[PDB]
């Protein structure tokens, strides 16, 4: 709930990039043993490719890498009322 | 073979796909551009159509035989399969197509109309 | 007054805007498009008879629908307006997005 | 009905097969290549670019926008 | 022929299952013996 | 054979240009546009 | 003036449609012909017919269904209503009638016709003293 | 017994697979091998 | 054959046009005028009043003005009543079916109805369960059959057009036919004219002598056929060769145009067409999680239930059953044999979040606006002058339907049904098959689809 | 024409940019010499190289020619490496292909 794509301030921003500079990068893998939605995971994806071969598999695994490959604010989460009411004005 | 090639760079900013359909959309408008009253238009058209319908004849390769696909009743033709990914020039490593390829950034779709679409596509195979 | 009018109702729009419609989770607007034109509406013999005959409105009269002709404008100019304008560079950039134009500086193996 | 198994193979039917081929294909940007067409409904002769198409927005305007555009040298 | 509607329709072909050591029964009639 | 082969009665050399004619007529033509350089040449590779 | 009938029809389940709506014109019939139940006909009354009909009709029933030879491709059951379609396309049809006091048999190979009860024989039977059984698994292998 | 069956309807499906696939790896090994063998001729000469 | 300037209508006509686009000026002029007559029928009247005398001929005064009697059957508690136009002075109502009057509230009660508000014994008659499918609750249809129904010394006729009237049909009797007969009998077909009418005489010989009568004199009006048959034709004009099929037609087709439509080929006695709405409720995710509990069992994890929540337009997922990440781990380890049982355990863990998303997922969609949402515009927070007003638009809403593309029919004649097959096949897009013993779950696809799902 | 522009500038706006953000000079590589860097990349697509080797033996390709065939050699890199997409470093205009008869692929009509 609290990462929100579409919260644009300053303060909830900044604070994002100012934290990858000064860590470095993460492997959330060891995190969370369930799913998030920013989160990335490449050996999470590799098996999908291995599993996702068999019959079952294939009509699932399709929005899985769909949610993952995406790269965008819109497609991948919609478009809100609020993104679009703010464009207006501006 | 001089004014030939141009017609290809202007039938194509124009509507007309090939040079015959330029003829095929200003049929009528041409038609009375000639005079040679009624039946001089109508026999101008048959001075027209007979062209068209002999021109193509030449410029129409012998079509492959009738596939599988083709005329199937039921079902429609078989959609080729579009990949984002490049095969290595050579397989030392056989690989092979995955599901990330068939999926294209900046593209989704919900995921109840993905089940509906792969269902009928299995039900194609 | 006339102010009163204006802003008493505005409150009940915003208060309307959050109803229940299942046909918002789709997205109608797209499909109308998409499944508007298909093979089936090209003109054949067949469809040429209903056009001669029962071209009437007893026989037919769903044409007249809003959604059915705003949306067919769109395909409507794009046709006429074939010959007149350069969209022969409009498909050329369609093309060019995806990569599917082909040039002379690139390489190939074609 | 005669005329159209006469003139069936002399009709032209080309330029609506290749919009077929555009909304099937690229179902996104097809919109976008429809939508970019739009041409004017009504024109205008005489007038001031700068603020009367400004003030022909906020008033004398009913469900429908006023705007300036070029022309053949004009 | 194409319509999706249809189609199934005209591809159905009911009683999918069949047998050969499954005698075809008869009504029976407690009259008369036939041997 | 023949039955297949072209002659000069069928072509269709003259009806290009009444067509061409007719677009020049309806459309614009200027130096930025695409059409005014390929159809005055177009216009020389008949007449020449 | 005449009626619609429509059925609101509901799913039970989750992920399919909640509502339906179904429609479904019917105009009336004519009374053309008409008995009373009491009026006997051929000599039958109205619940001796229904009696040794239904006797003879729900047999089929289990048989046809149970059928494993191949010719019969297609069988329908409905009230007091059986079809049958061989291999192929052709049918035979069994129809009670009920004024009558009488069934309606009709093949492509013999034309519609009737068949009367025998309370001696105490069976449906022709005017040529034939069942209707054996007439339906003699017209299938005659064709 | 339906499991059985389509058990051992599927091993053909499996083998048939796995034979051609190690066909081309006895190909593969010839190959590999003897274009090993011409490298060092032409090194040592 | 034809002059020069027809030909060009008909190119300009059909050049590179499909069908939505044919006149397509000329149909939006016909708006400006409905538009400014805010659908009143007023600019129309004039032509269709052409229509029907060219067609319909002398009843068209009737047939504008025709009301069929409506019943809803889904309620449990009571049957409701309306009534149904062909033509109305509203152009906007059109197969809304809406002008019921007797039981008003038990049908919005079921038009405002969620996928959890069921309750079979006290609101709802009708329920499928997964074992079967709506057809199956029905009344089983089957159509009269009139042929079969006869006493082997009368006649019946068959091919009366829509023109013709009553006095009609007893003027040719008496002035043409000229029969025998002892009685005669009329049957109205769904439209109040007539289409067929039965001949009793007194021994078979009157019956066959004047069938021949009949059959060797080819009596036609305007272009049809008449004919007389007896016991012997109940072999072709049985049900089976008069039912058929219909599927080319598009969703948003009304009902107004398609009774014109077969009728107009021939008289027709049963008409059957599925339509689903448009928009309906969407609950919270409470009143969903609240159900759910009561309806599955734990430790069942074959099924995930996504929940969506659409009050910002943008979806937001909640998931049930959650996920039960309930494990122990192995840490410090100091021999290489605990190395080892972390390896063979941990290619599960390695894999567990992939075979949790990897399952199959019922979706299911919830609003949850009342919580996301300022105070001030709620619907608790409004006036009973404002909740009289969105309960008005809520039951306007949810009167539009979408037929499922098919469609069946029961011509009383045989001929019709030969024409019919004829013509439909050459039309837009329409298809058409007889009805050899099938159900509607066949046609159906979205049951169709749900079902390849299990 | 004037809506042409904006319809093509996207083209090239969004294509520099989906690259970038695949690219991202700042984090995900950094520009370094050519000539020293194929040392590290003859290690790890060291397997392929090696196989490449066999396949020029199978086939029987010959060893490096002379100099002044090694000099050959050269400019003609330098011609693929001194590119800038212009005629003047290649020799010819642009153009684009022309879209045949049996479809804008070029295999349809090779």
């Amino acid at each position: 709930k609290a990462i929100d794509p579409y919260n644009d301030n300053l303060d909830f921003i900044n604070q994002i990039t100012s934290a990858k500079r000064l860590i470095g990068d993460i492997n959330r893998e060891r995190v969370y043993q369930t799913y998030t939605h920013f989160s990335q995971k490449p050996k999470f994806a590799e098996q999908v490719n291995q599993l996702g071969e068999e019959d079952k598999y294939r009509d699932e695994a399709t929005y899985v890498l769909q949610q993952e490959q995406a790269a965008s604010r819109l497609t991948k989460y919609g478009i809100p009322k609020k993104y679009i009411m703010e464009q207006l004005k501006a | 073979g001089q004014f030939y090639s141009t017609l290809e760079v202007i039938c194509r900013k124009i509507g007309a796909y090939n040079d015959v359909e330029l003829v095929k959309l200003y049929q009528f408008i041409l038609a009375e551009k000639v005079a040679d009253s009624q039946e001089a238009k109508n026999r101008a058209i048959t001075n027209i159509q007979e062209k068209i319908r002999f021109n193509t004849n030449l410029k129409r390769v012998k079509q492959p035989p009738r596939r599988i696909d083709q005329d199937d009743p039921f079902f429609s033709e078989e959609s080729d399969s579009e990949s984002n990914f490049s095969e290595p020039l050579f397989n030392f490593e056989d690989k092979k197509a995955t599901v990330k390829d068939l999926v294209d950034p900046f593209i989704t779709q919900g995921r109840k109309q993905l089940e509906t679409q792969l269902i009928w596509a299995k039900v194609k195979q | 007054m006339k102010l009163l009018i204006f802003l008493k109702k505005i409150n009940t729009i915003k208060k309307i805007e959050n109803l229940n419609s299942e046909n918002f989770t789709n997205q109608n607007y797209y499909y109308n498009l998409t499944n508007s034109l298909d093979q089936s509406e090209f003109i054949t013999l067949k469809h040429v008879t209903f056009f001669f005959l029962k071209n009437k409105l007893m026989y037919s009269l769903s044409k007249y629908d809003r959604l059915n002709i705003n949306i067919n404008e769109n395909f409507y100019t794009f046709l006429k307006s074939l010959d007149k304008v350069d969209v022969y560079s409009l498909k050329f950039f369609k093309n060019m997005i995806f990569n599917k134009t082909y040039s002379n500086y690139n390489v190939n193996l074609f | 009905x005669x005329x159209x198994x006469x003139x069936x193979x002399x009709x032209x039917x080309x330029x609506x097969x290749x919009x077929x081929x555009x909304x099937x294909x690229x179902x996104x940007x097809x919109x976008x290549x429809x939508x970019x067409x739009x041409x004017x409904x009504x024109x205008x002769x005489x007038x001031x670019x700068x603020x009367x198409x400004x003030x022909x927005x906020x008033x004398a305007a009913a469900a429908x926008x006023x705007x300036x555009x070029x022309x053949x040298x004009x | 022929s194409y319509s999706k509607q249809s189609s199934f329709a005209r591809m159905s072909a009911f009683r999918n299952d069949f047998d050969e050591k499954i005698k075809q029964k008869y009504i029976k009639n407690k009259t008369n013996d036939e041997r | 054979l023949d039955t297949t082969r072209i002659t000069k009665e069928k072509t269709l050399t003259e009806e290009y240009r009444l067509s061409i004619d007719h677009l020049k007529n309806s459309i614009v033509t200027k130096k930025g546009d695409h059409l005014y350089d390929d159809i005055n040449l177009f216009i020389k590779q008949i007449s020449v | 003036m005449k009626k619609i009938a429509i059925n609101y029809i509901f799913n039970q389940t989750l992920g399919r449609q909640n509502h339906v709506r179904v429609i479904r014109l019917s105009a009336p019939k004519a009374i053309y012909n008409f008995s009373n139940k009491e009026d006997i006909l051929n000599g039958l009354n109205e619940k001796d017919y229904q009696r040794y009909c239904s006797q003879f009709m729900n047999e089929l029933g289990d048989v046809l269904e149970e059928s494993p030879s191949q010719r019969i491709s297609d069988v329908q059951i409905s009230d007091g209503v059986i079809k049958v379609t061989t291999q192929g396309e052709k049918t035979f049809v069994i129809n009670r009638q009920v004024p009558n006091r009488q069934i309606w048999y009709s093949s492509p190979v013999s034309g519609p016709q009737r068949f009367n009860w025998d309370l001696q024989e105490a069976k449906w039977k022709n005017q040529k003293n034939e069942e209707l059984s054996k007439l339906l698994f003699k017209e299938i292998d005659q064709v | 017994k339906v499991e059985e069956n389509y058990y051992q309807q599927q091993l053909k499906e499996y083998k048939l697979k796995q034979k051609e696939y190690m066909k081309e790896q006895q190909i593969r090994e010839k190959w590999l091998e003897e274009s090993k063998e011409m490298l060092e001729k032409k090194f040592v000469f | 054959g034809l002059t020069f300037e027809q030909k060009a209508e008909i190119f300009e006509r059909f050049s590179n046009s499909f069908v939505g686009i044919d006149r397509f000026k000329e149909t939006q002029q016909t708006l400006k005028k409905i538009v400014e007559a805010n659908y009143s029928q007023s600019a129309i009247k004039e032509e269709l009043i052409q229509e029907l005398k060219e067609v319909y001929g002398k009843n068209y005064e009737k047939i504008l003005n025709l009301r069929f009697a409506v019943e809803y059957d889904g309620h449990k508690d009571g049957v409701a009543v309306g009534e149904f136009e062909l033509f109305p002075k509203n152009l906007q109502d059109v197969n809304k079916f809406e002008n019921y009057s007797k039981n008003g509230d038990l049908i919005k009660q079921l038009q405002q109805t969620t996928y959890i508000s069921v309750d079979p014994k006290e609101t709802h008659k009708y329920v499928v369960p997964k074992d079967s499918h709506f057809s199956l609750l029905l009344d089983e249809y089957i159509a009269d059959e009139y042929v079969s129904e006869l006493n082997d010394n009368q006649v019946c006729l068959f091919g009366f057009p829509l023109t013709c009237d009553e006095s009609d049909i007893t003027n040719l009797l008496n002035n043409e036919f000229k029969g025998n007969f002892t009685s005669s009998v009329i049957g109205e077909d769904i439209l109040s004219l007539p289409a067929y009418v039965v001949l009793t005489f007194s021994s078979p010989k009157e019956a066959a002598e004047y069938k021949q009568k009949v059959n060797a004199l080819q009596y036609t009006i305007e272009k049809r056929p008449i004919y007389a048959t007896t016991f012997e034709d109940s072999r072709r004009e049985h049900s089976t060769n008069r039912t058929l099929l219909v599927t080319g037609f598009k969703k948003n087709e009304y009902i107004n145009d398609m009774l014109n439509l077969f009728s107009s080929f021939g008289s027709v006695m049963h008409f059957e067409i599925v339509e689903d709405p448009v928009h309906s409720k969407l609950p919270t995710t409470e009143q969903v999680i609240e159900y759910l509990k009561k309806t599955i069992k734990e430790g069942d994890d074959s099924v995930i239930y996504e929940i969506t929540d659409f009050s910002d337009g943008a979806p937001s997922i909640t998931e049930y059953p959650p996920f039960n990440p309930n494990t122990e781990l192995m840490r410090d380890a100091k021999k290489v044999h605990e190395v080892k049982d972390e390896i063979e355990l941990e290619k599960e863990r390695q894999q567990q979040l992939a075979k949790r998303q990897l399952i199959p997922r019922i979706v299911l969609y919830s609003w949850d606006s009342e919580s996301r949402v300022p105070e001030e515009y709620r619907m608790k927070n409004a006036s009973e002058e404002q909740k009289k007003i969105i309960q008005s638009i809520e039951n306007d809403l949810r009167t539009q339907y979408q037929n499922k593309q098919y469609l069946f029919v029961t011509y009383a004649c045989t001929q019709q049904a030969q024409i019919a097959f004829h013509a439909l096949n050459n039309l837009r897009n329409y298809e058409v098959t007889l009805k050899k013993s099938i159900e509607h779950y066949h046609c159906d696809t979205i049951h169709q689809t749900s079902v390849f799902k299990e | 024409v004037d809506k042409l522009k904006k319809y093509a500038l996207r083209v090239s706006d969004t294509k520099r940019i989906h690259d970038k953000l695949k690219s991202e000079e700042g984090v995900d590589f950094s520009y370094v010499e050519p000539r020293n860097l194929e040392i590290l990349n003859s290690f790890v697509h060291r397997k392929s190289e090696e196989m490449e080797e066999l396949i020029s033996t199978y086939l029987g390709v010959n060893q490096t020619l002379s100099k002044e065939e090694q000099l050959d050699d050269w400019r003609q890199q330098q011609a693929l490496d001194h590119i800038n997409f212009t005629p003047e470093t290649m020799g010819k205009p642009e153009v684009f292909y022309p879209g045949s008869d049996r479809g804008p692929h070029p295999l349809d009509d090779p």
